[PDB]
RNA sequence: GGCCCAUUCGGGUCUUGUAAUUGGAAUGAGUACAAUGUAAAUACCUUAACGAGGAACAAUUGGAGGGCAAGUCUGGUGCCAG
């Protein structure tokens, strides 16, 4: 059961690192792609209609 | 009923 | 013309007349009390939906438009005419989408 | 910490200033050196009437009974019954309700139970034609004062029902720095178990009077019998002067005791009337301390209310003392530029109360 | 002498008659175009009367009355202010003082309209410390989100939904309705990561002192032996004694069919006699619904930055995801509760 | 669809049995149950006539 | 005695609301529908 | 139909505006930016135009004589605290957005802006600097055009937004600042519900009046007695002491005393008045 | 100090409130309560509608 | 199996579907060395290198239909209807 634990706590530290990998280095924090364009809330569109 | 929505109350000490 | 030669006429949100009802999305929840500004007149408008209601609170300005049915529904309240498109200056669909803030 | 006061003087006052306020009071002192020491049984009523229209409120009471303090809570109203002792009318309890309910979060609809009239405190009558009426011009629109039954002394046994349909933020800005022209005189002149011919009597006695004067006189009879007129026998007049002008009113009333003349009752009301009116300027002294604080509890505004020289009275200096106290308001009176009359123009400005409890 | 008589003192009634024998002394008693025009002709004229009448007043009395005006320039003198803000005082940052209404002294139950901010990667949870920003202060509180369920409860939710309102309820300084606000989950410079900080956005709708927020509770018993519309049922209760408080309850199954409590079994202690509208299956799990009171943590942590030498690194009660990594401890998770495809059978009867 | 969002739309899945009552069978939803009653009806419909 | 009492206040409830409901309803669609009429026919007689 | 609908917008809620009719406070002037974008700069550069008189070092409140009966408080926001961000939102008249143009918009900046709007939208100007970082005048035309239309989501459309190419002596251009001077005098502020509803006032300095020697009999745990000076804003504030307020940071207090002081930075209007141009003379800082 | 004072008030009511969010539920508030899950004996004292 | 017509019952026709995997080519927006240009300079024209698989190098607006829960609400003549 210790085993199981141990291994469930890895694979969420190892997630939570791979997070912190995302953050830059320089102290700069640049708005994400959602703030940029705000799309909002949109439906599902067809990729055909793009041409 | 009284009870169910108060939280006040005159507290008598005579 | 409804709105006295006006195609939207400016008003106060004075109340939500159906908060209280029950059904989820009725076509009473979606009905607010405003009182228009050129002449004090109080009137019955359409809000798009009980998502947009929310947005909507007392004494805001509110920009209304002609409530135009193409034919006739089941649950419409016939009498109301008018349909917010504004609030604040920031239309609802704007604000329904998440794609503007509503400013205070 | 606590703003204290001394005696049972003004109680209810002090009681309801607090609770609109906010602010917790202490009363001290309550009749120390009586036999009968702390409070009375109808103050003792009248805080229970407070608790079950607030929430939130600690009421606590010395073991000794003559200390009081008070830490207010929200106004919230609802539908209740109150007993009214028999030591004081449906009126003593009804009148400090009339100052919370347009500012409650749910409507007041309070029935109250016992004795419906007294010698000294406001009769159904007073508060329906003369209280009321003032609480309309300052913007509660609906307020309703039923008589289910008619209760009179010393078994009582009578009903009321106050309704105040109407919510507001806080009462308008109120001016009015002239005189207003009576243009006439309208009464209810009632009684209970006992012969028709009494309340026709007051009418002869209390028109003898007014016949005199300019207006119209047209005074009810307002006879109860039946189940509903209560468990004792008696009677009793009460005589408005009414001004359509900007709806303002003047009001005398007075009750019956066994072996008392129905006649010299609808005299001596009438006179009171009259004696009133001499010594009003916009509304009577009765109705002075009601007005006065919907004043303080107003806007961020200057008010305007024009008395008399004759209503500043001791009462009258005791409730300014005790608003200061409470809300720290300066009540500035400034004389008139006539010379006719002497009155004054009692300024007030208004501590910019709101209605928070009701929900938006 | 005295306002609890209410009636007024007179003189005497022979007094009186002779006085009022004559009524003489008495007997002199008896636009703009637009609705948005007149309003503020009604806002101006008022506040020409305020001027008029404070230039009557003193200089000494209009200040007594009317108070310090806005534009001047005054000297305020504060006592028990912390030493730490004296001592960590930097003039970078600036000191803000508001006044307070007598509502916002009040402490209480506070209702608002909330809602996760668009730009935020996460829910918020029940139950989990959010920095709110009501008015002048700043502070944490545990905020219980609310649903109405087509206006007949307030249900306990667990998270804020995703993309719309839901009724809130927090401890904290009381303050008038419609007032908006903002929150935020994070204000220390070393916890921002890169992430929107603007956590949630909402409005207050009502004050008060108590709140009856209540959870759903069911109670799940198995039938073990069915007679057509009648079966008993087992493990919904543990003794017969509980039963009869439920007795003439009602209770379903999870294919929907209706039943009631009608008598507990003498034999063993919790079976329960009950009937139902059609015949259920042993497979079935009979329902009760019930509801269970929810009470508000009274938690109040305000922000005092300008106290701390940092001033940007201030900490409260942490979120309960940081908690289960500081202590190494595994997300609850329930088996039964997992969700897996489900494969159908055709149906077919004899 | 007229303002609905995709996320009001969303799926809602369907619970499974109990493990511990995994020997008495497939847990019987509303639509299962319909077959049941409608079985029934139309067989005890006709052994009426 | 408890059964007894939450069935009769929620009936109670239940009458209340549907009886409120109706009234805002009713008079919604007397009082605007006069005037979305009276609008038209002015419309009509243009 | 255009009279009409021309009409409809001059229309809006009827609400009451609490500035006092004679000697209204001075403005206060939130610059607000992402750290290094150049709050300092714009400061000393807009305080040299309006005044004459640079400053070296700039800490707290900066209250000039911007017009003829027009004051202005500027205010430098620190840009690595969001509870500072905070409460300057709650009472700036004004906001100078500084937008860093190379590197584009940031979270502080959005932070900021999602913060004004819920707690009531101040005025908010947009400030592009960094623009001479560019090398090409094409790329820095669109830049420019998508940060602008970008600005225009959070904030009403047809928002004035600045431009600023370099510092020079710590300064910004002359011209392009006199511009800036300009867009503040003529902008025309709107009343805000809150403003409106309390009193408040941004604090121009601090003083400690513990006499020393309780320092030392006691301790320097001892609490402190403190004076806070500023001009008064919003509502008037009630001559009696006793009355309850908050201060941003540390909590709630009772004024122990209050009086009020002649004015450090008077206007010239009121001066005078114990087509014409602001006098060099007139024009003051504090 | 007085402002340390209540800070050791708060790490006191803070330290209680983790707890508090990392035990486990008391039965009433989870979803779905079965006989062997609550106390014995629980609902009559409970007093639930 | 797809599609078309048809109120109705049904009728007509045939290379279609993938919400599967996979290959090498083409180039523009951009990142940009130059020269020409001009009083000088911007700009135009011309021109090295780099520049694509979610080609995330991530155009939108509007409309018509569905379907799902151990979910919520309402009216009933069980299991239904809204
Ligand atoms: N090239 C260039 N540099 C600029 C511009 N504006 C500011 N800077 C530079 O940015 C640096 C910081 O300027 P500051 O005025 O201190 O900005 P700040 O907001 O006060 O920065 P902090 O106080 O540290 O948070 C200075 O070295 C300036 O030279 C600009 O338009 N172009
Ligand atoms: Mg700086
Ligand atoms: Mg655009
Ligand atoms: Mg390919
Ligand atoms: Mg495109």
């Amino acid at each position: 059961k210790e085993a199981h634990k141990n291994a469930v706590i890895a694979a969420r530290e190892g997630k939570l690192a791979e997070l912190a990998e995302n953050v830059s280095g320089d102290g700069k924090r640049a708005i994400n792609y959602q703030i940029l364009k705000n799309k909002g809330l949109t439906p599902k569109r067809n990729k055909d209609n793009r041409n | 009923k009284m009870m169910k929505n108060k939280r006040g109350g005159v507290i008598d000490k005579r | 013309s409804p709105f006295g030669g006006s195609s939207h006429a400016k008003g106060i949100v004075l109340e939500k007349l159906g908060i209280e009802s029950k059904q989820p999305n009725s076509a009473i929840r979606k009905c607010v009390r405003v009182q228009l500004i050129k002449n004090g007149k109080k009137v019955t408008a359409f809000v798009p939906n009980d998502g947009c209601l929310n947005f909507v609170d007392e004494n805001d300005e509110v920009l209304l438009a002609g409530f135009g049915r193409k034919g006739k529904a089941k649950g419409d309240i016939p009498g109301v005419r008018f349909k917010v498109v504004k609030v604040s200056g920031v239309s609802l669909l704007a604000l329904w989408k998440e794609k503007k803030e509503k400013p205070r | 910490k606590y703003t204290t006061f001394q005696g049972s003087q003004n109680f209810r006052l002090r009681i309801v200033l607090a609770t609109l306020s906010g602010k917790p009071i202490k009363i001290e002192k309550i009749r120390s050196g009586d036999l009968n020491p702390g409070l009375k049984d109808y103050e003792v009523s009248f805080l229970r009437l407070i608790e079950s229209v607030t929430n939130g409120s600690v009421i606590e009471i010395s073991y000794t009974g003559t200390t009081v303090i008070y830490r207010p809570g929200i106004i919230v109203g609802g539908a209740s019954t109150h007993i009214c002792p028999s030591s004081k009318p449906v009126g003593y309890f009804v009148e400090p309700m009339l100052y919370l309910a347009p500012f409650s979060k749910k409507k007041f609809s309070i029935l109250f139970k016992g004795i419906t009239a007294s010698h000294n405190d406001a009769g159904i009558e007073a508060i329906k034609w003369g209280l009321m009426p003032v609480m309309e011009k300052f913007g509660v629109r609906e307020c309703a004062l039923h008589t289910l039954k008619r209760g009179s002394p010393p078994l009582g046994g009578g009903e009321v029902h106050l309704v105040v349909d109407s919510l507001i933020a806080q009462p308008i800005t109120m001016h009015e720095i002239d005189r207003p022209i009576i243009s006439s005189i309208t009464g209810v002149a009632y009684s209970t178990r006992v012969s028709p011919s009494l309340v026709n009597r007051m009418i002869d006695g209390a028109k003898k009077v007014l016949k005199n004067l300019q207006c119209e006189v047209n005074i009810t009879a307002d006879v109860w019998r039946g189940e509903n007129s209560g468990k004792s026998p008696g009677w009793g007049i009460t005589l408005v002067a009414q001004s359509k002008q900007k709806g303002w009113s003047y009001f005398a009333e007075d009750i019956g005791d066994a072996g008392s003349i129905p006649e010299e009752l609808g005299e001596k009301v009438a006179c009171q009337l009259l004696e009133e009116i001499s010594k009003s300027a916009a509304v009577g002294r009765n109705q002075l301390p009601l007005a006065i604080v919907y004043m303080v509890i107003g806007k961020e505004d200057i008010g305007r209310l024009r008395i008399n020289k004759e209503q500043i009275d001791e009462r009258f200096i005791i409730l300014l003392r005790d608003i200061k106290k409470i809300f720290n308001t300066e009540v500035f009176l400034k004389p008139v530029d006539e010379a006719d009359n002497e009155d004054m123009i009692a300024t007030i400005k208004g501590i910019g109360f709101t209605n928070t409890s009701k929900k938006i | 002498v005295d306002l609890e008589k209410f009636v007024p003192y007179f003189d005497t009634f022979e007094k009186l008659a002779k006085k009022w024998k004559s009524v003489d002394a008495i007997k002199e008693r008896f636009e703009y175009d637009t609705w948005y025009e007149l309003q503020k002709a009604k806002i101006s004229k008022q506040l020409e009367i305020n001027n008029i009448e404070y230039q009557e007043m003193t200089p000494e009395q209009r200040q007594r009355i009317e108070g310090f005006k806005a534009g001047s320039y005054v000297r305020i003198v504060f006592e028990k202010v912390p030493m730490e803000f004296v001592k960590n005082f930097n003039p970078k940052f600036p000191i803000v003082m508001g006044g307070l209404l007598p509502t916002e002294i009040k402490f209480g139950i506070v209702k608002a309209r909330l809602r996760r901010h668009r730009w935020h990667k996460k829910i918020l949870k029940t139950n989990d410390p959010l920095v709110l920003s009501l008015g002048w202060r700043r502070f944490q509180t545990l905020p219980i989100y609310t649903t109405t369920d087509s206006r007949t409860r307030t249900r306990m939710l667990k998270y804020t939904p995703e993309h719309t309102y839901c009724n809130a309820a927090f401890y904290g300084p009381l303050c008038s309705p419609n007032t908006p606000f903002c929150g935020v989950q994070i204000v220390a410079n070393s916890d921002t990561g890169n992430g929107f900080r603007i956590a949630a956005t909402g409005i207050v709708e009502e004050i008060d002192v108590n709140i009856e927020i209540v959870k759903k509770l069911k109670l799940v018993g198995f039938p073990y032996k069915i007679f057509k519309n009648t079966a008993f049922i087992k493990d919904m209760f543990s003794s017969a004694m509980e039963v009869a408080r439920f007795e003439g309850a009602q209770i379903k199954t999870v294919s929907g069919i209706r039943g009631e409590i009608k008598r507990a079994l003498s034999k063993p202690e919790g079976h329960y006699r009950a009937a139902f509208e059609d015949k259920i299956l042993m497979s079935d799990i009979v329902i009760l619904r019930s509801w269970y009171p929810v009470r508000v943590k009274k938690f109040y942590n305000p922000v005092t930055s300008l106290l701390l030498k940092e001033k940007t690194e201030w900490k409260g009660l942490r979120l309960t995801g940081q908690i289960r990594a500081a202590m190494n401890l595994e997300t609850p998770s329930n088996p039964d509760s997992a969700y897996h495809k489900i494969e159908r059978v055709e149906r077919h009867f004899n | 669809a007229k303002l609905v969002h995709d996320v009001q739309k969303k799926q809602h899945r369907e619970r499974s049995q109990l493990t511990s009552r995994s020997r008495y069978g497939f847990l019987e939803k509303h639509k299962d149950y319909v077959k049941r009653a409608q079985d029934f009806h139309r067989k005890q419909s006709t052994l009426k006539v | 005695f408890e059964a007894r009492q939450r069935i009769e206040e929620k009936n109670k409830e239940s009458s209340d609301y549907h009886a409120k409901m109706a009234h805002i309803v009713n008079t919604i669609n007397t009082e605007e529908g006069a005037e979305k009429n009276k609008y038209e026919r002015e419309r009509k007689l243009r | 139909q255009r009279s009409s609908d021309v009409n409809e917008r001059k229309l809006h809620v009827p609400m009451v505006d609490r500035t006092p009719e004679d000697d209204p406070p001075p403005f206060i002037v939130a610059v607000v930016g992402p750290p290094g974008t150049g709050k300092t700069t714009l400061i000393r550069s807009l305080v040299r135009r309006m005044t004459k008189s640079t400053l070296n070092d700039i800490q707290g409140p900066i209250t000039v004589v911007s017009g003829k009966h027009r004051r202005l408080t500027f205010l430098e926001c620190p840009a690595d605290d969001l509870n500072a961000m905070i409460d300057i939102a709650k009472i700036a008249d004004l906001v100078l957005l500084l937008i860093d143009g190379n590197f584009g918009f940031e979270m502080e900046t959005m932070e900021f802006l999602n913060i004004a709007q819920h707690h009531g939208m101040p005025r908010v100007l947009g400030v592009a600097t960094h623009l001479d970082l560019f090398k090409s005048q094409s790329t820095l035309r669109a830049s420019k055009k998508r940060l602008k239309h970008r600005f225009w989501t959070e904030v009403y459309q047809g928002a004035k937004l600045f431009y600023l190419s370099g510092v020079i002596n710590g300064r910004y251009p002359d011209r392009e600042i006199l511009n800036l001077s300009r867009f503040i005098s003529v902008m025309k502020f709107r009343p805000l519900k809150w403003r409106n509803e309390h009193p408040y006032m941004l604090a121009d300095r601090f003083t400690d009046l513990t006499h020393p020697e309780l320092i030392e009999t006691q301790g320097l745990q001892i609490d402190r007695k403190v004076a806070i000076y500023g001009y008064l804003h919003g509502t008037p504030l009630p001559s009696a002491p006793g009355t309850r307020v908050h201060i941003a940071g540390v909590g709630d207090f009772s004024v122990a005393q209050i009086e009020k002081l002649p004015d450090p930075c008077p206007t010239p209007f009121y001066q005078q008045k114990l087509r014409k141009r602001l006098d060099d003379k007139d024009k003051l800082i504090y | 100090s007085s402002f340390e004072k209540q800070q050791i008030e708060i790490r006191k009511q803070i330290e209680q409130l983790e707890n508090e969010a990392v035990a486990e539920k008391k039965w009433s508030l989870k979803g779905e309560v079965k006989a062997k899950d609550r106390p014995e004996d629980a609902l009559l004292t409970e007093e639930l509608e």
